[PDB]
């Protein structure tokens, strides 16, 4: 796919994902995006929605498209497995979800991104995911389980 | 005013002579951590303690 | 072995060796190491004993072990051939001994680095290498033969 | 031939050919040369010919010889076609000559560089292209047709 | 042919060629000649043209006939290869261009000397030779490239 990671001191500590028009990068990680095209874009601050300026050039726009509401419970593919829930993400078993997994998009069966993983390293028996979500009518919210350490 | 300049110049000259000895106290032994250090060259002449 | 070279204006003019815990680099060469993890290290200048800083994190330390005492004068390994002298360095043939070959380690039969070359371009039919080593008790010494230009 | 192309925001915008005596780079197009050896060439402005100063070292110079004046009206091999004229420029099949791919040298059957293209995007059914040329005795003359367009 | 090496301290350091009418010897080298009958040749210094006095008698005259102007750019009988250019020397490859072999002549296809080399140790990727030529009617010309160390 198209997901360029962020490297600080030569080590991958976070992942930056591009959605339609705008690039999204978690601001609790530090470093520099390795793409020389991406590094010429300014960065503006927000809440823990983790916004970055979408000043991408014309030749690359509309790579991955977001998913709106009417989201089923279903089964959604994930980069290290699968997640099957709607209100939150699936509490994946242990071992999955180490360090440096922030900013990974969660996609649908049609390639539509429905979430971006931010926190929730350990949640007891199975690790829940602290992601950003589009709500029942197209507004972005942020869902956090209690006691979720950031990545 | 001439007196206090002499004490200030001579203090920063001797302490840079002692810092150069301090830098050369440890330089023949930092490149080899596996080599043992004598107890005379650790505390009396130089400063460093036993580590690792 | 792992030996990252030093780049300056596209050509290679030196080599940087890594021992257990510490990173070596000759003072006579100028340039940037190709490892971006090694560029963030605060290398400090020093005397002829060539003291640098091993500020690398825990994940890749102890690449190779430096050779201890009780040095025999028998066979030793080298990148361009073999050397067979302990008090001095062997009269290696031509080819090796040109320009930009500094910093290459000299290893033992068990893969233990004994010396690092610094000079001795050509001294007639017999070429002597100016290296650093440990004399008797691990104290770092520098042995330089006569007419040893920086190589 | 070995002609390094210019780079601007990832995509290409022009070709900077290398001729013995002076490298050629159009100042009508922009960008930076990605080659490290040609990045040390000092960018000096010139006249309306859109020329870059040839500060190349002499060992990798004159690898590409250039054709002199008094050219025949016979065949000349364009990179995507063929031109057969002497004073004006012969027609090219339509479609070729878009945007951001100028500076490609027009060679001969002997491989010598005859002309360096700068313009000629679309000029009707008969495709004429604005070029620099050598008129009669080696004088470097730019010839632009009526209704010319930069490339 | 007939060329004489110059004896200096047991090793070869230069070649003293002989042309019909006047012998030659490089000024930048020194030593003793290797012929008993050339010991009576009067040694003298001169300008940058490398001018010596060929006062040899008639007993060994007319060894190598000289060549006139209008030299074609075709093949030439260099002692370690060939030269295929007229105004400049051909870019001889690596290996050739060592040290201590000055004064070596360049032969024609008719067994005529056309040039005497003087220098050009190494320039980098290719090698240019500082050689003597005859321009238009037989006037002796010394031609040098940029940065030519004597050789």
């Amino acid at each position: 796919d198209k997901t360029f990671p962020i490297m600080l001191n030569g080590q991958v500590n976070g992942y930056a994902c591009v959605v339609g028009g705008r690039v999204f990068k978690p601001l609790h990680v530090e470093g520099r995006i390795d793409n020389e095209q991406l590094a010429a874009i300014k960065l503006k601050k927000a809440s823990i929605y983790d916004l970055e300026y979408g000043d991408v050039p014309q030749c690359m726009k509309s790579d991955t498209l977001q998913y709106t509401s009417d989201k089923p419970p279903g089964f959604y593919n994930w980069h290290h497995g699968a997640v099957q829930y709607e209100n939150n993400r699936f509490t994946v078993p242990r071992g999955v979800g180490g360090k440096g997994d922030s900013g990974r998009p969660i996609l649908d069966n049609k390639g539509r991104v429905v979430a971006i993983v931010l926190g929730g390293v350990n949640e007891g028996s199975r690790t829940a995911l602290s992601v950003v979500t589009w709500n029942q009518k197209g507004v972005t919210v942020k869902d956090t389980p209690e006691g979720s350490e950031p990545w | 005013c001439t007196c206090v300049a002499i004490i200030m110049v001579s203090c920063v000259t001797s302490v840079w002579l002692l810092c150069r000895t301090r830098n050369l106290c440890i330089t023949p032994y930092k490149l080899a951590p596996n080599a043992q250090v004598p107890i005379l060259l650790a505390l009396l002449c130089c400063i460093k303690p036993t580590r690792a």
